[PDB]
């Protein structure tokens, strides 16, 4: 990106030392770049103008836990630390039937 | 009957706009609002309350 | 500063998705088990008298 | 003044290839101690944080490539680069103390001289950079004679990509790359990927798919290929990408260059020269990793992509027909 020129009114400051010697020269053959001319009827400030942010608005994921869920009255939760240990489980069921 | 504001919100450029308006060219809804995230408080997460 | 704080922050959201992509997880895999356990009313029903 | 002294006290002695693993024997299982980055599998929590894994992600893998350092007329490297191009270091004769010969694609397409039709965008873009061709031939006065033979795909050596080229008004200095990814001079922290016009290259894998494997590589293949047009010796230059292995390419590049090898070969029922037979030659420009998508850019128009994560991995010249 090359920087530019620009005309927004800045707060401009003095210098002591002066500037005007042999610029009307200057402007015909360029001693500088990044000049531009402005006559006494349009030399001014000129009006201020701009865009704007109105706001960064961003979503947030707010986390579901499975056990605060109403899905797990159908499930019960066992906290099991080592997990990968585990080949196979097994569960045993003894059913009497009278008659 | 219901209740709301009677008069409008206000959004007025202060001091601190005012100096990224001219040179700038760009102005920010709450600037101090910026400054209490980006060099006050970095590493604060966005949360909603 | 700001660079730094602001990078701490991406890495944490990052990864706070990583634990939160992972608890859907169970919530899948959980209501995958009730479904391949799941015959429709009309197979059951006359079962159930 | 010692403060800035103090700054090349830590990233010196922070940036350093990783010693050598030595600990004396009466120190006793210490040793197990000073072995972290095998460590691959970091414990995780409930709520993980950086402060619980800033241990985790310490540990990185050693990659440092190495460059090369050329010194090219300023009339042959064209002054203005995307800074990823391809390259190429021609040599015939060591005749100076110092002086390298380089070849962007866009200029080797200069002293080719084929069809514009071949390639339709970047003749326009060539036509610009240099003259009408007669600058750069002016260095070779043997491209009647190296095409004849067939010797010109042994005097290329595939650099790799651009990094750094700083240019004054006779003489440019051009950094290249070698091994892998280059580190980007201007901006920090930045990494150099290779760019080629949108026109040379030429994708291999395309299907409906009317399934093929993924894999962890696919890679770029150099093409060049000898031929005649108006009855005069010229050179093609084409790439690749393709992830099918040496085995199917080679078969493959035969069925894009059918036409080529038909057109020529109807010239040698008359004349049989042994000089003539040799057609083509593959190098291997180094490996891409998969599903990295080459973006698409805009350049002055000429179309340019782009491969993030180029790895550079030279190899020798095949003789394919």
């Amino acid at each position: 990106m090359e920087a530019t020129l620009e005309q927004r009114p800045f707060p401009y400051l003095a210098t002591e030392a002066n500037l005007l010697t042999q610029i009307k020269e200057s402007a015909a053959d360029g001693l500088f770049k990044s000049f531009q001319l402005l006559l006494g009827k349009d030399a001014r400030e000129g009006s201020v103008r701009f865009e704007a942010l109105l706001g960064v608005y961003t979503n947030v994921v707010e986390f579901v836990k499975f056990l605060e869920t109403a899905l797990a009255a159908a499930c019960v939760n066992t906290e099991f630390k080592d997990l990968r240990r585990m080949i196979d489980g097994k569960i045993q069921f003894k059913i009497s039937m009278p008659t | 009957a219901m209740s709301g504001p009677a008069a409008y919100a206000s959004y007025v450029v202060r001091g601190a706009n005012l100096v990224t308006a001219v040179s700038y060219g760009r102005a920010m809804r709450n600037f101090e609002q910026f400054m209490a995230r980006i060099v006050d408080h970095p590493n604060a997460l966005p949360s909603v309350e | 500063f700001t660079e730094y704080a602001g990078a701490i922050k991406t890495i944490t959201s990052a990864l706070q998705f990583g634990m939160d992509a992972l608890e859907r997880g169970l919530v899948d895999t959980v209501l995958a088990v009730k479904l391949r356990h799941a015959p429709p009313v009309f197979i059951l029903k006359t079962l159930g008298d | 003044q010692a403060e800035n002294a103090a700054r090349l006290g830590r990233q010196v002695l922070g940036l350093l290839p990783p010693p050598t693993h030595r600990v004396s024997l009466t120190r006793g299982p210490e040793f197990a101690r000073g072995v972290r980055d095998l460590l691959s599998k970091y414990a995780a929590s409930t709520r993980p944080t950086v402060g619980s894994l800033h241990e985790a992600l310490r540990q990185a893998p050693f990659r440092q490539p190495t460059y090369g350092d050329f010194l090219v007329y300023s009339q042959t490297f064209s002054p203005q680069e995307p800074l990823g191009t391809f390259l190429f270091s021609f040599k015939q004769e060591d005749n100076g103390s110092s002086m390298d010969m380089l070849l962007t694609p866009t200029s080797l397409f200069m002293l080719s001289g084929m069809e514009a039709a071949k390639a339709p965008q970047t003749h326009k873009v060539a036509g610009v950079w240099y003259g009408s061709g007669s600058g750069l031939a002016d260095f070779i006065p043997n491209l009647s004679e190296l095409m004849d033979t067939g010797e010109f795909h042994t005097l290329l050596t595939p650099v790799g990509p651009m990094v750094q080229s700083v240019h004054s008004t006779f003489v440019t200095k051009v950094t290249s790359a070698m091994k892998g990814v280059g580190l980007a001079r201007d901006e920090p922290r930045a990494h150099v990927g290779l760019t080629l016009p949108c026109d040379m290259l030429v994708d291999l894998d395309e299907s409906c798919p009317m399934r093929e494997p993924a894999g962890l590589n696919v890679t770029i293949y150099a093409s060049l290929v000898y031929l005649r047009v108006n009855q005069r010796p010229s050179m093609a230059l084409t790439f690749f990408q393709s992830g099918k292995g040496f085995a199917e390419v080679v078969a493959m590049i035969k069925d894009h260059f059918t036409d080529v090898i038909r057109t020529k070969y109807i010239q040698l029922r008359h004349e049989l020269y042994i000089n003539r037979l040799v057609f083509g030659a593959v190098c291997t420009l180094g490996t891409v990793p998969f599903d990295s998508h080459p973006v698409h850019q805009s350049l002055n128009s000429l179309p340019v992509l782009v491969f993030a994560n180029f790895e550079a991995a030279c190899g020798p010249w095949t003789v394919f027909l």
